[PDB]
């Protein structure tokens, strides 16, 4: 079995002798070809040093495969991950910060990924927890933010087979006329799809609408939930944000989740097709040659099952089966974690919300026809 | 007070009338500037940009596409610096997530067909039938050729109903066979062929395009300079519809005049205050500084009246505004200029510009079958 | 998926509509079992008139 390169970067505090049992811990005779770990730390955030280290991946060492996390949730280095990935033509995911935080428009000679679920498919989740909040009264405010026309009939189209009358008040398009457009809100539910400093002056105007007062709801995305040590003190009180795994999911699990997937990626291709890349000639040198990829090999790495668990990207990036966690603010000042959604299936805590007004009406009866 | 101001293109020559546009462009309170050469790989390439280009701290940098290709750009970003582009007419360029800055010196193919969708009462031809390649730049562009026909349903909210439209056919880049579209072609009763593509993209379009003769005389296939453009002469179908874009050869004299309005840019930078200047070192600089939005709100709202181009425009896009198309009619196996628009305005021109089939005269594609299926 | 037999009193009127406004009749018939109707895929969320 072969041991082909796998560039494992390492981004702010990290255990390296805990990452060599998160790379170097063991090799699956299953398979024909062998992992070649590869790991360091350049902590610079400018997008040159990763041309710099990771060109220097490709020039010293020879790599078939690369993996990267993130120290932040900027996703401008993502971008980058993306326009010199393909310009390698080698996949590569992002474990954690704005690496793991996919973006729009994945192009289309890449071959890299991202950890996390689509924007189509948080969405869902969001009406998985919808579910878990069992509440019908909803509605659509958003601002420019990718996916707009897209979020917005894929809302559409995830309440469009919906049967009951559940209300989603009304659409719109986020952009003093903040307030003043805003008002209308009724829905008890707060949702919106934004940038999280979009989020840091929308919340501003959410505290001078004062609308999001208790018996209320507040829903925000995984990436629109940003960092949970970051609580912008104008958030929603406790806001109910799901997401992936700030705590849970381990990085260095998600290095497991890179390196396996890179491996079992190799499964198939080797064992039938038999056809692994070669590493790049150069940054400069590998222009000419470059023609020699083909998309067979990430087409046949697309099926897979990450520790059982499947590890199919999906054409636009995202997890077949993506681990979510169901997820709120507290108002202890922490993001409370309210369970996990895993595809469809998901899980929380406890069998009720959070939770002047009356709490609810009991009135315990059994049915009795008519 | 010098103000770096950034470029890129193939050619020297421009390199060096590029270090001249930094001269009358100081006389136009000072001028700064750097250069960058044209690499091959594109790590290369966006690389020497981030040695020259972040060490040149310009606000924003012109870039041509010696022939997506803007990974400088996205080193830009990095810095969410602002991007000043000038080629591609395709408008995946005109895609403002990924790159949220890039301004184009003119407008892309973004109109192009529209220009046609003006001509809809140059040709007085109200059925529109659509083929294309398929691919994303494509996939936008009829989807702009459904705006602007949806926004006549709008303008018909309020002459014989309005242009209508047919199938909307965008043909697997690179088609091997394109029987399947001449073959729905053949059931379309319109004569208005509409598609545009690359030169290899529109090989089977205008070679296969009479195989049947699915041109076959009186059907109009209308398209632009860009599908005109390349190997489309060698192939060319006798009396093809199209135009070409005013002034689009080359982007040369569009980066003079690009300067003329660059000089108008810094001058609202001058107009302006406390604009951040770009950092020096790429490495060592993690934050954008805010003046990329500034950038934006300023390089973005920058208008001249007129260049040494035409009259200095952009779109909301930020490309050009009310820009034109030359009108050429394909004769003697050559396109003969038949007019420009303004965007608006109709150049008819001297001669008669004549159809594939017999000169010039108007055929009506609404033309009903006998054949009457249920 | 082959030609047969089609007749009647509806079809007749289509028959006659076409000697109002002369248009030779072609005979086709259905391929799915339904009507139609604007209708939901099971992806894409695109409107499909059944």
């Amino acid at each position: 079995p072969p041991s082909i390169g796998i560039a494992v970067i390492l981004v702010g505090t990290s255990d390296e002798v805990a990452i060599k049992d998160a790379h170097e811990k063991d090799d699956f005779h299953h398979l024909s070809v062998v992992p070649r770990v590869e790991l360091v730390a350049m902590n610079e955030t400018d997008p040159k040093s990763i041309i710099t280290r990771i060109c220097d991946l490709m020039s010293d060492r020879k790599i078939q495969g690369v993996v990267f996390a993130d120290d932040t949730d900027q996703e401008a280095i993502a971008q980058i991950l993306d326009f010199i990935s393909a310009q390698t033509l080698t996949p590569i995911l992002g474990i954690h910060g704005g690496s793991s935080m996919i973006m729009a428009d994945k192009d289309e000679s890449s071959m890299f990924f991202q950890f996390g679920p689509s924007i189509e498919q948080q969405a869902s989740v969001m009406l998985n927890i919808m579910e878990e909040y069992d509440w019908y009264i909803f509605s659509i405010v958003t601002t420019y933010f990718p996916g707009y026309q897209d979020f917005v009939n894929k809302i559409r189209s995830t309440i469009e087979n919906s049967f009951v009358g559940w209300e989603l008040e009304e659409v719109l398009l986020l952009d003093s006329k903040i307030q003043n457009q805003l008002k209308k809100l009724q829905s008890p539910i707060i949702l919106l799809y934004c940038t999280k400093e979009e989020a840091t002056y929308i919340f501003e105007v959410a505290n001078s609408v004062g609308l999001t007062g208790y018996g209320y709801t507040w829903i925000v995305p995984s990436l629109v939930a940003g960092d949970t040590d970051t609580v912008p003190s104008e958030f929603p009180t406790g806001l109910i944000s799901v997401s992936y795994d700030e705590w849970d999911y381990g990085l260095p699990a998600r290095v497991r989740d890179g390196i396996a997937i890179i491996t079992t990626a190799a499964s198939d291709m080797l064992s039938e097709h038999s056809f692994i890349p070669e590493p790049k000639s150069s940054c400069y040198n590998t222009h000419e040659k470059r023609i020699y990829q083909s998309n067979m090999l990430n087409r046949y790495l697309i099926n897979v099952t990450f520790e059982g668990r499947d590890l199919s990207f999906s054409e636009d990036g995202y997890q077949m089966h993506p681990k979510l966690v169901i997820i709120l603010l507290n108002k202890e000042r922490k993001w409370e974690r309210v369970g996990k959604w895993k595809d469809k299936s998901l899980q929380m805590k406890y069998y009720v919300w959070p939770r002047q007004e009356d709490d609810h009406l009991s009135i315990v009866t059994l049915e009795e026809a008519p | 007070k010098i103000v770096n101001i950034g470029a890129v293109l193939s050619t020297r020559k421009h390199e060096q009338m590029f270090r001249e546009a930094v001269n009358q462009a100081n006389k136009r309170i000072q001028l700064q500037a750097t250069s960058v050469t044209h690499k091959p790989n594109a790590i290369q390439m966006a690389l020497s940009v981030c040695e020259d280009l972040i060490s040149s701290q310009v606000y924003a940098i012109l870039v041509s596409h010696p022939p997506t290709p803007t990974p400088v750009s996205y080193t830009a970003g990095f810095y969410r610096i602002p991007v000043l582009g000038l080629t591609t007419r395709m408008s995946i360029y005109s895609d403002k997530s990924i790159h949220l800055s890039f301004l184009r010196t003119v407008p892309p193919y973004s109109h192009q067909s529209s220009v046609w969708f003006e001509m809809m009462r140059v040709y007085n031809w109200n059925h529109i039938i659509l083929l294309v390649s398929d691919d994303h730049e494509g996939r936008a562009a009829q989807k702009r050729l459904e705006t602007l026909l949806e926004e006549r349903e709008s303008k018909s909210k309020k002459n014989k109903r309005g242009p209508k439209a047919e199938k909307v056919l965008q043909f697997d880049p690179g088609t091997k066979n394109v029987t399947a579209l001449l073959m729905e072609a053949r059931e379309l009763e319109a004569r208005v062929i509409i598609l545009s593509a690359s030169e290899d993209d529109a090989a089977t379009v205008y070679r296969a395009a009479a195989m049947l003769d699915m041109t076959g005389s009186g059907y109009v296939w209308l398209v632009g300079e860009r599908e005109i453009s390349g190997n489309a002469l060698r192939y060319a179908p006798d009396g093809i519809i199209g135009l070409q874009l005013i002034n689009g050869k080359n982007e040369s004299a569009h980066i003079s005049d690009a300067v003329g309005v660059v000089a108008q840019a810094v001058h609202e930078l001058l107009e302006k205050e406390n604009i951040t200047d770009p950092p020096r070192g790429c490495v060592g600089n993690t934050n954008i500084w805010k003046t990329g939005p500034l950038f934006k709100r300023v390089l973005m709202s920058s208008k001249y009246a007129d260049g040494v181009t035409g009259r200095v425009e952009f779109n909301e896009d930020g490309d050009r505004k009310f820009a034109q198309y030359s009108i050429m009619n394909l004769q003697n196996r050559k396109l003969v200029q038949v007019g420009i628009y303004n965007g608006t305005h109709v150049i008819p021109n001297d001669r008669k510009i004549i159809w594939p089939g017999g000169e010039t005269e108007k055929p009506r594609g609404y033309q009903m079958s006998t054949r009457l299926k249920i | 998926t082959v030609p047969q037999c089609c007749y009647g009193f509806c079809i007749d009127l289509l028959i006659k509509l076409a000697r109002t406004m002369q248009f030779t009749y072609e005979v086709h018939l259905v391929a799915d079992g339904k009507f139609g109707t604007q209708e939901r895929v099971q992806n894409s969320n695109k409107k499909e008139w059944n």
